[PDB]
């Protein structure tokens, strides 16, 4: 059952998605300024 | 008042330089562990 | 019983997932649920087979890492885990493609990407040749040249 | 009567030990501490710390800096940022780094950078003089 | 029997400690060794389609895996080793293969011959 | 629905596995922290022996105060960062109510993240990347430099850390930090020979670095213990939810089988 | 099928919950499952409507947090999340009430709370005027004055 | 379509991380009373005011009331721009600037 926390769409999947999106939008802003 | 304090330094910087110099003079059997144990990792915001 | 009975009557099943359509990725094909009978290195070649299997493996590893992200957050993974997650998100975006028949929905223009262009693009994203480009440059483009161009335009404007 | 605590941030050498004399390289000179020594507090410079046990035996260490406190109850506290037994250092590296520091001194033109180069020079000079 | 008893025990221990992976670098040496041996054996059980192996070649590969001649190797390399080694032992060591196949067991002479073959190949392996 | 219950079962099982692994990792890190806390405690407590034998008392009327709070960049600990933040807020209130100009320092991103919304005018500097690797004396030296190379000539300071008592218990302690003018003007320091303002300046700088190091080495052990117990509790609660949801799942699957049988039987009985 | 079919024939539904009854809250009305057709600003007043909708909002937010509260404990929340949890628990308690028909097996004298006193008490709890009182002070009282009296009697 | 493509994109991006203040602004802007169906021109004006940044200077709590006031103003002294949007079906860059300055003035006065 890999990826079942995000797959259940609970209070833990929403915060997982929020964490990924926050981190990678920060990284995208950091990678775009250095391009 | 030492020469480095007249130059504006502090005893923390003095200590840092002296400890780094004592570490650089270690035979390589101890050097890696010595520089790992005392290395700084904090970053300023 | 109806789809489960239809499955054995096909040679290349393409499974559309609602979870992928909710990510904005279109077509909503499930990369870890679609199967072909000619996905054989003695039919399509070793480079194509290896690239496909590497894409599927990195997507499965991404699925596995999402749980640790859920509990710990993204700022606690080994740098190789963050690299896996980044490349997997890039491969997810790059799997999406704008359709000619979807110009009314998307707004973007359609693309028709050749086979070797696809293999080369995914091989390069797997090798790490675009770890500097942002993940949002691979979304809704054609080949990898369009990804580089979109990254350039994004850097210019943003 | 002398209770001597000698410690590094990661290692304890003495802890309430009863030694009879300790030689320390303070930034205002070297001095030897025995029991009932006048209370003082100093900061150290790179050099040898020789601890004399009640039974004539001595232990030599090399401390890079830190602090020394002799108190009214004959309790001595020596705290070194980098304390090292003499067998962990080599003469060749001390000499090579001293040469590099002298070169970078004759090159440098700033005042605070020159201060740092001089600190490194005198540290390596103490290392060389202490090793052999 | 000889090789698979050990392999089964080691894979059971690896399955016990597998949940600790992705953090295993911060655990004791016993857990890290269980994880490493398990990843090596798991990479050893992969196989290609329409290519069944003889029982003696399987025995040679499992012998290399469980006796410890793969711990120093990287996981992504294991498969490659298992391929190259196999070709090696098929060409220049058909006598030991025939002996293992005809006797059905790894005799002590055969055990020493396997040990020598695998250690020399690994010494000369890239 | 059976599929919702199965989704939730798989989710909570993954959560239980992850929290168990995190508890084991926190135990492994707490072992090393509590090992390294012994010489660090001897060092950091011998650094303070002077002010306890000379009985430095600090000033009652001075103006400027520097308040340091020690925490980390990692959560999932419990009441570590919240304890530090509560003490810091209480002390800022009690000092500003006495007219004292207070400046805050936060070691670790959690304390700054907590306090930056309400106490941000009263803020001097903060520090990041505390918690991943164990603290070193280089970290304390860097913090002491950036506290000295800041131009904020404080009159008195405090440092608020989590003193480690046991695997279960830690207590939020507070230590004082004296200035050159406090230890120079003290009448109990007249017995210390060969002293001028320069040696006292060097001594106070080094002791700032020492007290920061001691606080970091206490807080890391307290935090690793707290995280171990917190992940243990999370695994316990996840197992409880798993048991209740397994009961619910078996109930629902039995009901689904019975409903399908009843549908088939009623379809057959109508012919 | 029977209650599901009855739902369409009613103007007001009071849905009692066993889970709420095991928390000791009586009556066991589920505040996020009970509806009424006159819960309309133009019928009950904008004040009544706003207090009711705010109470339901904070209870829904508490219910959304319940999962993280159950696994990762109370300490892994933000400050506004902890404030929401505390206010929602106070509101849960204050929704309970001693009945006069329940005096026999509870000893607590029943309470008949006027509508304006209810609206006022819940407006005040939503505002934060009682964030300092313990949540046990709102359990099984009438008006909010009895809540503050019980709070002063606990301390 | 002009306003709503951007509103849909930003609301999706807000749901991904629930920027965030613009997302909350759009969410509280999607709320609506009962038995009050708005005209398409007034809807376009409101979504414009919300999607161009004229609502991030206000706290999420007050957004709603602003809208009411806004609508009132727009339906009291700006029937010309609403009739223009209604007849042409699209906004023109001229009328874009007109409604731009109208909402800027009203936000200054609000």
């Amino acid at each position: 059952g890999a990826g079942s926390i995000r797959e259940a769409g609970g209070a833990f999947g929403k915060r997982e998605q929020a964490e990924e999106e926050r981190y990678f939008r920060a990284q995208s802003r950091e990678q775009l300024a250095a391009l | 008042v030492a020469y480095w304090r007249q130059a504006g330094l502090s005893y923390i910087r003095y200590s840092q330089i002296c400890a780094k110099a004592v570490r650089d003079a270690l035979k390589t059997e101890f050097k890696a562990n010595a520089e790992k144990t005392s290395g700084s990792n904090v970053k300023i915001v | 019983p109806a789809p489960a009975t239809t499955f054995a009557h096909l040679d290349a099943t393409t499974v559309l997932s609602r979870a992928i359509a909710e990510l904005g990725i279109y077509p909503a094909v499930d990369p870890l649920d679609s199967t072909s009978r000619i996905m054989d290195p003695n039919i399509v070649g070793s480079e194509h087979y290896d690239v496909a299997r590497g894409v599927q493996k990195i997507l499965q590893d991404y699925k596995s890492l999402q749980d640790i992200i859920a509990i710990l957050g993204m700022d606690e993974l080994s740098e190789e885990d963050k690299l896996t997650v980044s490349r997997a998100r890039k491969i997810q975006r790059f799997l999406s493609q704008p359709f000619q028949v979807a110009e009314v929905f998307t707004g973007h223009m359609g693309k028709l990407v050749p086979l070797k262009e696809t293999i080369k693009g995914f091989q390069q994203i797997l090798a790490g040749e675009y770890d500097h480009l942002p993940e949002q440059a691979f979304y809704m483009v054609g080949p990898i040249e369009e990804a580089v161009a979109k990254a350039d335009k994004l850097a210019e404007e943003h | 009567q002398m209770s001597f605590t000698f410690a590094s941030p990661t290692q304890v050498f003495f802890n309430g030990a009863n030694v009879r004399q300790v030689d320390v390289p303070t930034l205002t000179g070297a001095f030897g501490i025995l029991a009932a020594h006048v209370p003082t507090l100093q900061v150290l410079r790179p050099g040898l710390v020789v601890v004399h046990a009640e039974d004539g035996t001595t232990s030599k260490y090399f401390v890079s800096s830190g602090s020394i406190a002799v108190n009214a109850d004959s309790s001595v506290q020596l705290l070194a940022e980098e304390a090292v037994t003499l067998d962990m250092l080599d003469l060749g590296a001390a000499k090579a780094n001293l040469e590099k520091a002298q070169a970078e001194l004759v090159g440098t033109a700033d005042e605070a950078t020159r201060a740092e180069i001089q600190i490194r020079i005198e540290a390596n000079e103490a290392l060389v003089k202490a090793l052999e | 029997k000889q090789v698979a008893g050990t392999m089964k025990l080691e894979l059971a221990q690896y399955r016990e400690v597998a949940a600790f992976a992705q953090f295993g670098s911060d655990l004791d040496a016993a857990t890290q060794q269980l994880l490493s041996r398990g990843v090596r054996l798991t990479e050893l059980l992969k196989q290609g389609q329409y290519s069944p192996m003889a029982i003696e070649e399987q025995v040679a590969v499992i012998y290399a895996g469980v006796r410890g001649y793969l711990d120093k190797l990287e996981p992504s390399k294991i498969t490659k080793f298992e391929n190259a080694f196999l070709s090696h032992v098929v060409s220049q060591h058909q006598a030991l293969l025939g002996t293992i196949r005809a006797d059905g067991k790894i005799s002590e002479q055969s055990d020493a011959k396997l040990k020598e073959i695998v250690t020399n190949f690994l010494a000369g392996f890239e | 629905t059976l599929k919702d219950i199965t989704r939730r079962l798989k989710s909570i099982k993954n959560i239980q596995k992850i929290t168990k692994s995190m508890k084991m990792v926190a135990a492994a890190k707490y072992a090393r922290a509590e090992r390294e806390l012994k010489p660090a405690r001897i060092y950091g407590l011998g650094s303070l022996a002077l002010y306890e034998k000379a009985d430095i008392k600090g000033p009652e009327d001075k103006k400027k105060h520097l308040l340091i709070g020690v925490s980390s960049d990692r959560g999932l600990c419990g009441a570590i960062h919240s304890s530090i933040a509560k003490q810091m807020k209480s002390e800022v209130a009690t000092l500003t109510a006495a007219g004292k100009e207070v400046m805050l320092v936060g070691i670790g991103d959690k304390i700054r993240g907590i306090l930056y919304r309400t106490h941000s005018d009263q803020f001097l500097v903060a520090f990041k990347e505390v918690g991943r690797k164990p603290p070193t004396f280089g970290d304390a030296s860097v913090i002491a430099l950036e506290l000295l190379n800041s131009g904020y000539e404080f009159d008195e300071g405090s440092i608020i850390f989590n003193k480690f008592r046991s695997v279960i218990s830690y207590k939020t302690e507070e230590k004082p930090i004296f200035s050159l003018n406090t230890v120079a003007s003290a009448d109990s320091m007249s017995i210390y020979d060969d002293i001028d303002a320069d040696v006292l300046q060097n001594y106070q700088e080094y002791n700032l670095a020492n007290i920061i190091y001691y606080s970091l080495k206490e807080s890391t052990t307290s935090e690793q213990s707290a995280r171990m117990t917190a992940m243990d509790n999370a695994s316990k609660n996840a197992s409880e939810m798993i048991d209740k949801l397994t009961l619910t799942f078996n109930r629902t699957r039995q009901a689904v089988i019975t409903k399908e049988l009843i549908e088939i039987i009623s379809g057959a009985a109508a012919l």
